[PDB]
């Protein structure tokens, strides 16, 4: 079913089985990039929540202290300060990409041809919104993986 | 963007604009030359430098003659 | 043949005769007159 | 028109025609709990100002680092440790 | 005038021309346009090639200079 | 004011199973140069986006990428299979430039009714040094 | 304090200049007036 | 002996590289029959050798303090046979090269197409010119003097 | 269906193009104006699709190029099996082939 994309062949891309399926576009459609509708501040906080545990998870078993008894806490530190730095770089690109009041730069269209409303992710404040909730919900995924390796140690591979 | 130029060395035999691949140049008429015609570069926001005009102008060093300039989307030939 | 000795006469074949004439001479000097520094006639 | 056989180009409808197209953006509503989204909008709308929320990134992260690494012994960094071993005499003497 | 006006048909010439590649070389006039409004009636050929692979230009009568032989 | 330009309608667009040479973003907040010619017949000619299409008897129109890629297709439809094309630039407010012949003539035939620019009176050579034009905007070539 | 001045400074320096640096650099770069 | 240089018919070190070079080659040499084509070889070899360190003694050759003929090039008269006589032996050559083929080129210069004459090289021609070359420091010399060395520019 | 379909003395054998370089190709059988044209003799000298336009005599072509080829791999067969014969001590690598 590789046909292009909305039927359209002179538009760069297809709707292989990989992009557009119902089980593939589901999923990227009902997770918290693609949420257009809900305010963008939810979505930062899933999205940080699940990069903060992410993260967690390559610093204290990988790491210069991986062995040492400072093993989760410092990791988790290096993780909280590696999300401090991605809402960092997520603040100046919602500065340099959109000033403060445009309308959103987001597609107002969907597959189906419908004149839907734009993301307003896009937007500044939106993008602010969204950096906020990304920078709560790292903190706190970071600080709740640290929690698990803390008193939910033994299930978890040590090696 | 470029500034492309003719000058009045041009023979008019018409491999500047026949070879240019964005419509940059077309020929006009003119009174300086056995055929009659010359080239111009109205289009010259078109140009992205590509150098296959003066590739095919068959003179003494060129008459057609395409300088670099200010470089845009179109001229740097950016499909994005 | 007019266009073999054309042809014997371009530029590579007669580079490679002429060298390989040449450098059977500077060879057979050398083997003749080997390790060879310094010109000793009316030295 | 966008929907004819095989046509691509409505002027009228440009977004059809470029390629604008949320391609999953799905408009479907907020399918979060009312309640802990409200709690996350109360606890996450101090870092709603872009620039107060750099401003309290770059200055915050600098002064924990300052201060981890201030604060941290030898046994978290060998650097600080110091040599705990005595200095080997270079060639020729030292020189 | 009708008569010619540049140099004959066959005249070894020199090029005075600055930005040509036969600069301070000889040609050899093959034609020359006797039509009084062209700027570069002088059809000069040369005997060897430009870098565009080219024995043959235009030239102007300022830009020309007929040599003693 | 003798030629005027032709406003591409709603034409159909070449049999083509899709790529992904086609258009980006640009189109989607610059122009795409729209493309349209005149078939004899359904032919099966190369895409300047890579692959092949399946030109329809009758007009066509493509919307592919930039003005080199409408026109290396145009002249390749002009010299293989002897064909009238012109093509457009669409911009997305709406407005469509049309562009190619510009005088309903292809640009090698000097056809009165274009006035010459980019045009110096004077051998390549006669141009000033920098020094004579320092610190103008004026570079070299522009007097 | 002068041997825990480097352990202020250097990650100081080679960290924050960095951050402060290069993002105030890139809103330099994606600027409009 | 000049520049602290001891000549090599004096010289320590140089008998000491002829010595080592003499037993390397005989080490290689206790491996085969003193009769068969090796061990004839090696022996050749090493007359060569030895000739070779005897005739740089003979020629009164500067041997260093690292044992290897530093050869003058300053012009001193002992020493023509370095630099001097077979530099004359070389420019005498390398002008008859150069004159043999700028009198090849300026033959076939008034042909119809000279060029097709460097890839097709005129044999005769350049035959009858290869011997040419042999009077180029008087010929060159006249040539400069008549004014037919170097080009005029028109 | 399948048949030895072959013509006689299509080419002469002659030198005549042998005294004429770059007769293979169109701007290479004029002369050498520039010395780029010998680099464009060897360039395009084994580029038999650029020669001809027909299939036919690049595939005679490059039949008699790959007979060509296969000469010059016996010709250096030939010499490597000479070489050991004549040159070599296989005979008397066959003794002590560990230390030979
Ligand atoms: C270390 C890398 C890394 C990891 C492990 C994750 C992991 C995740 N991201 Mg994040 N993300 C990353 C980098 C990463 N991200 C970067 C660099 C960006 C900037 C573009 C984002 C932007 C982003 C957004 C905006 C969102 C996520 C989301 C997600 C979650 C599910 C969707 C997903 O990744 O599958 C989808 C995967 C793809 C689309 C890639 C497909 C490419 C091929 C087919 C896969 C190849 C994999 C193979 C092993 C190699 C998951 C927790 C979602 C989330 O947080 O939900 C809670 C969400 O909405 N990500
Ligand atoms: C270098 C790779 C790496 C490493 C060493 C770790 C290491 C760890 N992960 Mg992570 N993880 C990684 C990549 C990695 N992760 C990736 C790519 C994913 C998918 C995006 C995850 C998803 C993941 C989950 C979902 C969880 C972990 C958890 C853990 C911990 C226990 C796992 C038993 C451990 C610290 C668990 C935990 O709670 O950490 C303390 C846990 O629940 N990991
Ligand atoms: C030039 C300045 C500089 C300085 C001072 C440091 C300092 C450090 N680096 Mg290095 N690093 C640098 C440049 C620098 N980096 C560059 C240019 C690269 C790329 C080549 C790296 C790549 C690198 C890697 C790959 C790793 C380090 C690691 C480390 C830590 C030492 C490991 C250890 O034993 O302590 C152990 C200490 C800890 C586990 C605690 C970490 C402290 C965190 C990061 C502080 C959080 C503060 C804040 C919230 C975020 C930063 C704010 C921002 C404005 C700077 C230390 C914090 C290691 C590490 O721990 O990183 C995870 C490690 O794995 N660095
Ligand atoms: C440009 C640098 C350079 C220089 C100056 C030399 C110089 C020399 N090398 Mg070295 N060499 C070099 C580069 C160089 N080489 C390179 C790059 C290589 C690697 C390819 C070698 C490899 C090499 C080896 C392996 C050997 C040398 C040898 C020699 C010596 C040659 C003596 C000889 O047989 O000539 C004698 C003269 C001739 C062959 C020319 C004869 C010319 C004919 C007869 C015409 C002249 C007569 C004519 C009719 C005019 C007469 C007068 C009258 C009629 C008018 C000499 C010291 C050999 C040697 O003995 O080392 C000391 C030696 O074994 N060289
Ligand atoms: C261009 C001259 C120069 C250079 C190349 C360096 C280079 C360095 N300095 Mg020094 N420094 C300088 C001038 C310089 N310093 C001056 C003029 C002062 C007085 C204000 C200092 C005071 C100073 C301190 C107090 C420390 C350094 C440190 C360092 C190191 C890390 C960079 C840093 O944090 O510096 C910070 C320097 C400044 C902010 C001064 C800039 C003016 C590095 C080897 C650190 C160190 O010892 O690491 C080993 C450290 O703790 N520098
Ligand atoms: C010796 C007799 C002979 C003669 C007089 C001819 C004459 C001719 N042949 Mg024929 N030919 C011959 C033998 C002969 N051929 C053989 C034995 C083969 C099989 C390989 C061919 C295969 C052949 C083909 C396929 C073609 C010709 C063509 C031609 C014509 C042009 C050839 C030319 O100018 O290139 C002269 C080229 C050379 C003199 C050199 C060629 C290279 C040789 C074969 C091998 C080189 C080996 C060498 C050691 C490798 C390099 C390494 C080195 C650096 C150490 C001409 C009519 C061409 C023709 O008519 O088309 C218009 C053509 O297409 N010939
Ligand atoms: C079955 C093997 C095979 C065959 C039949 C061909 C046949 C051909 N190739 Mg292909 N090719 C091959 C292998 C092969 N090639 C390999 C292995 C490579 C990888 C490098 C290439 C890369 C390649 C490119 C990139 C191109 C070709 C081209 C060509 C065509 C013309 C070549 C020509 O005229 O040059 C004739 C022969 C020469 C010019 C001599 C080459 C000189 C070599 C490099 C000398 C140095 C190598 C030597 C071993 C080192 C010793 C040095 C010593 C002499 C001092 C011809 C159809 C060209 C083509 O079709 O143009 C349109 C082209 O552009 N080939
Ligand atoms: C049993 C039949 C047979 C055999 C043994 C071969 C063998 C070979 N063919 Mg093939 N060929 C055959 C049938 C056969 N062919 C048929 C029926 C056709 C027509 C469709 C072709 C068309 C064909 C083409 C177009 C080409 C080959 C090539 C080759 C050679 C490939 C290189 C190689 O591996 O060298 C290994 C070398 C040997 C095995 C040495 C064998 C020496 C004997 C004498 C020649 C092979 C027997 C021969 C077919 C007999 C013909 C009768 C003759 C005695 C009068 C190889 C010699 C290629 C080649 O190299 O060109 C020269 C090539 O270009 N052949
Ligand atoms: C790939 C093919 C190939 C290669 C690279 C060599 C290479 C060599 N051969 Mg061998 N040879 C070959 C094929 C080959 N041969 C074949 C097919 C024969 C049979 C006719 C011979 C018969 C042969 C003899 C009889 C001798 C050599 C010798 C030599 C050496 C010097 C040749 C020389 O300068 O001649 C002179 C140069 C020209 C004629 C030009 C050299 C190592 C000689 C050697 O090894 O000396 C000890 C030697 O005496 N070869
Ligand atoms: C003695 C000596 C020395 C020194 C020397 C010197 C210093 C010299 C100089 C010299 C010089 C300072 C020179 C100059 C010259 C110049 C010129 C100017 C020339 C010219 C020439 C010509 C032109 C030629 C030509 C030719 C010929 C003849 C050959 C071949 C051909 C031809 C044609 C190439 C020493 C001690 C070291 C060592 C020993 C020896
Ligand atoms: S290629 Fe040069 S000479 Fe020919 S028409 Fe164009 S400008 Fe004139």
């Amino acid at each position: 079913v590789v046909q292009p994309i909305n039927g359209d062949p002179f538009i760069g891309s297809l709707e292989t089985p990989v992009t557009s399926s119902p089980l593939i576009a589901w999923y990227l459609s009902n997770l918290p990039g693609y949420r257009t509708a809900v305010n963008p501040l939810l979505r930062g906080v899933e999205v940080g929540l699940a990069h903060g545990f992410f993260l967690v998870g390559p610093f204290v078993k990988a790491g210069p202290l991986r062995n040492t008894a400072y093993a989760g806490s410092a990791g988790s530190l290096a993780a909280a300060g590696l999300v401090v730095i991605l809402s960092m770089c997520l603040t100046i690109y919602g500065i340099s990409s959109f000033k403060e009041g445009e309308p959103s730069i987001a597609p107002s269209l969907t597959l189906t041809g419908r004149k839907k409303q734009p993301d307003q992710l896009q937007t500044a404040d939106g993008w602010a919104k969204f950096t906020g909730g990304f920078f709560f919900g790292g903190i706190s995924g970071v600080t709740w993986a640290y929690f698990l390796l803390y008193v939910l140690d033994l299930p978890y591979f040590v090696k | 963007s470029h500034s492309v130029k003719i000058y009045d060395t041009c023979i008019g035999c018409t491999q500047c604009v026949r070879a240019c691949p964005t419509d940059v140049l077309e020929m006009i008429p003119w009174d300086g030359c056995k055929a009659k015609q010359i080239a111009s570069a109205p289009r010259t926001e078109d140009c992205v430098g590509c150098k296959r005009c003066e590739s095919a102008c068959p003179t003494d060093f060129l008459s057609v003659r395409v300088y670099l300039w200010h470089e845009t989307t179109r001229s740097m030939g950016l499909a994005y | 043949m007019r266009d073999l000795k054309t042809y014997l006469s371009v530029a590579p074949v007669l580079s490679t005769l002429w060298f390989g004439s040449l450098a059977g001479l500077l060879i057979e000097i050398n083997r003749l007159f080997p390790d060879a520094l310094t010109f000793p006639f009316f030295s | 028109k966008y929907g004819d056989k095989s046509v691509y180009f409505d002027l009228e409808d440009l977004g059809n025609t470029t390629g604008q197209w949320d391609v999953y953006g799905s408009d479907a509503p907020s399918p979060y709990n009312p309640l802990q989204s409200k709690f996350f909008e109360t606890f996450a709308a101090p870092f709603t100002k872009r620039g107060l929320l750099l401003k309290f990134l770059i200055l915050g992260g600098g002064s924990l680092l300052t201060y981890v690494s201030a604060n941290s012994t030898g046994d978290v960094l060998p650097i600080k440790r110091g040599p705990q071993e005595p200095p080997k005499l270079g060639p020729r003497g030292k020189l | 005038k009708p008569p010619p006006i540049g140099p004959k048909r066959g005249s070894k010439v020199k090029i005075l021309r600055r930005e040509s590649y036969w600069f301070k070389n000889v040609g050899s006039v093959v034609a020359v346009d006797q039509d009084p409004k062209t700027r570069y009636p002088v059809v000069v050929r040369f005997a060897k090639v430009n870098y565009a692979n080219i024995s043959t230009n235009n030239y102007a009568l300022d830009e020309v200079e007929e040599v003693a032989a | 004011g003798f030629t005027p330009p032709q406003l591409d309608p709603n034409t159909p667009s070449p049999i083509f199973a899709g790529s992904t040479g086609g258009l980006l973003r640009k189109a989607q907040v610059e122009e795409f140069y729209v493309i349209t010619w005149n078939s004899p017949k359904e032919q099966i000619f190369e895409m300047p986006t890579g692959g092949a299409a399946i030109m329809r008897e009758g007009p066509n129109l493509l919307k592919l990428a930039r003005k080199e890629q409408c026109l290396a297709l145009g002249t390749r439809l002009r010299s293989k299979y002897k064909i009238t094309y012109q093509f457009y630039r669409v911009f997305p407010n709406g407005e469509v430039q049309y562009l190619h012949p510009k005088d309903g003539v292809y640009p090698e035939k000097a056809n009165p009714g274009r006035e010459g620019v980019g045009l110096n009176m004077r051998s390549i050579g006669k141009n000033v040094s920098p020094i004579e034009v320092k610190f103008t905007g004026k570079q070299s070539y522009d007097l | 304090t002068f041997n825990n001045l480097p352990s202020i400074f250097v990650p100081l320096v080679g960290l924050v200049f960095p951050a402060i640096a290069m993002a105030s650099l890139f809103l330099h770069i994606q600027k409009n007036k | 002996d000049i520049s602290g240089l001891t000549p090599c018919k004096d010289s320590k070190q140089f008998a000491k590289r002829e010595k080592q070079q003499i037993k390397k080659l005989e080490s290689s040499l206790k491996l085969y029959a003193p009769e068969s084509a090796p061990a004839l070889a090696l022996n050749a070899q090493i007359e060569k050798t030895k000739r070779r360190f005897d005739n740089y003694g003979k020629y009164g050759l500067l041997c260093g303090s690292d044992g290897l003929p530093h050869l003058i090039v300053n012009g001193d008269q002992r020493h023509w046979g370095e630099f001097i006589t077979p530099g004359i032996l070389f420019l005498y050559i390398a002008g008859w090269i150069g004159w043999v083929g700028r009198s090849y080129l300026i033959a076939i210069s008034g042909e119809k197409k000279p060029a097709m004459k460097e890839i097709i090289i005129d044999v005769p021609l350049a035959s009858r010119i290869i011997f040419r070359g042999f009077i180029w420091p008087v010929a060159a010399y006249r040539e400069f003097l008549n004014g037919d060395l170097i080009a005029k520019d028109v | 269906e399948v048949k030895i379909l072959v013509d006689r003395d299509p080419i002469k054998t002659s030198f005549e193009e042998w005294a004429k370089p770059g007769h293979f190709s169109r701007t290479i059988a004029k002369g050498p104006d520039t010395t780029t044209w010998i680099w464009n003799l060897h360039a395009d000298a084994h580029d038999f699709d650029s020669h001809t336009s027909d299939l036919e005599e690049i595939s005679r072509k490059v039949f008699s190029a790959h007979f060509g080829q296969l000469s010059i791999i016996f010709l250096w067969l030939s010499g490597m099996y000479f070489h050991g014969a004549r040159f070599s001590n296989y005979e008397a690598w066959l003794s002590d082939p560990t230390h030979i």
